[PDB]
């Protein structure tokens, strides 16, 4: 027997920044948002799931410098919590 | 310690884990047996072009990534300076792994130069375009072109630019 | 003084189905997505912040049948979680 | 009881919201004071066309989403069977309202038909085309265009087909 699935589900995408705008990358430091991103999931990954992490990075992001970028969640059809459950 | 798989990785005690269970009965992403699992992990960075500048400090983004996503439990495979071509290649190589049918999860992350309309191939130029559109990535990716990872969290980051604009606008203090 | 401040942010869109893919509307009963929509609210506005409702209405369509169709939350740049605290 | 301004949406009793001011501290949206505070949402819904097909049943969905909204504390203006252009005017009224300084966020509601590009006007035929994209949505309501909702959350909300496939594949069970 056959039966029919959603083509496309459980996807989440995360994007350095907003549509139109720019991203930095430090020469020596590597990309802020890379870095970031590896912080909050060292920090977090054993309490969060997926989406509240990537709230989080954005959170950090947000009182502005001169080089200021807003990453941004995209195109999201998670229909569960994602936990990494780290160590397991 | 730092010195174990999971690395610079706070763990999940089991006393944090089964309070998890608790708080969300049945809306977690089920995970295999650690024993048996088959994660896998794709980066793809482009760090030497041929019309566009060196991303210089893209090897610490790439050790970095790689390290994190192996502390995660992903066997991670890293390709560079691809252009889309190679790129949408790569995808659907990655797509095909027989891995995927004993794992319960993916990881993709695309490290480039990038313009509104998506990530940039290593021959990119203005004059002769060479973009892997973030809709491509999601189409290779879905049921349709990989069934082995229905059902399971596709995680897809994206380090690039999406535009020329500095992101801000001034308010008064 | 004036300051910098991220040009977007704090956005969160909601569609009725992925991209490329029909939405579904019954002639009485009105739009599936925005029926399901409702009755989330109702029941979670109390309890849990919005992209955890909307998570949870994706939730509802998982097991599609002959008019299936799969919401998918967007260019999302909420920084905290937006709780409507309903009766506050 | 439903017979209160908040009708079917269960409310948040004080033991709930100060539990939620526990499980997360400094990371929630703040809520302007009940007595001062005006909260609007803007619902456009186009169910009479020159070309497509009635959209019966979006008098359901009105109803339902302006009471609904309301229930949540948000005056609601509705707009109905507007062209793409006159999407954007009323838009950018909505932007300019002035009660958006003395309010903590808004909701913002369109109902239509769809194609992959957007959302359609009134006008709308594929021989000449009336189209909102998502993307003049946010532009409308972002900090240059919209200052009076910096920091405040803006939802969208999009019933609308994005193609014509049904969204579906068969797997052996």
């Amino acid at each position: 027997a056959i039966r029919k699935a959603h083509i496309e589900k459980d996807f989440i995408a995360f994007c350095s920044s907003t549509p139109d705008n720019v991203s930095w990358r430090h020469p020596t430091m590597g990309s802020v948002f890379i870095g970031r991103l590896i912080e909050h999931m060292q920090e977090y990954a054993c309490s969060c799931d997926v989406e509240e992490i990537f709230r989080k990075v954005r959170f950090s992001f947000e009182q502005p410098d001169g080089r200021a970028q807003m990453p941004t969640t995209e195109r999201v059809t998670l229909t569960r919590c994602f936990y990494l459950f780290p160590g397991h | 310690t730092s010195s174990g798989s999971e690395g610079n990785v706070k763990l999940c005690s089991l006393e944090e884990a089964q309070r998890i269970w608790k708080q969300k009965s049945a809306e977690i992403y089920p995970i295999m047996d650690k024993s048996s699992r088959t994660r896998l992990a794709l980066i793809i960075c482009n760090e030497e072009f041929d019309s566009i500048p060196r991303r210089t400090g893209a090897e610490v983004d790439i050790t970095g990534m790689t390290m994190l996503l192996q502390n995660l439990g992903y066997s991670v495979d890293v390709k560079k300076n691809l252009t889309a071509s190679d790129m949408t290649t790569e995808l659907e190589a990655f797509a095909h792994r027989p891995e995927h049918k004993t794992s319960d999860s993916t990881f993709l992350v695309f490290m480039s130069h990038g313009i509104r309309e998506g990530i940039c191939g290593k021959k990119h130029s203005e004059q002769v375009p060479d973009i892997l559109q973030l809709n491509a990535i999601f189409n290779m990716l879905n049921t349709k072109n990989c069934p082995s990872l229905k059902d399971k969290p596709k995680v897809i980051i994206i380090q690039a630019c999406r535009g020329d604009s500095p992101g801000v606008v001034w308010f008064k203090d």
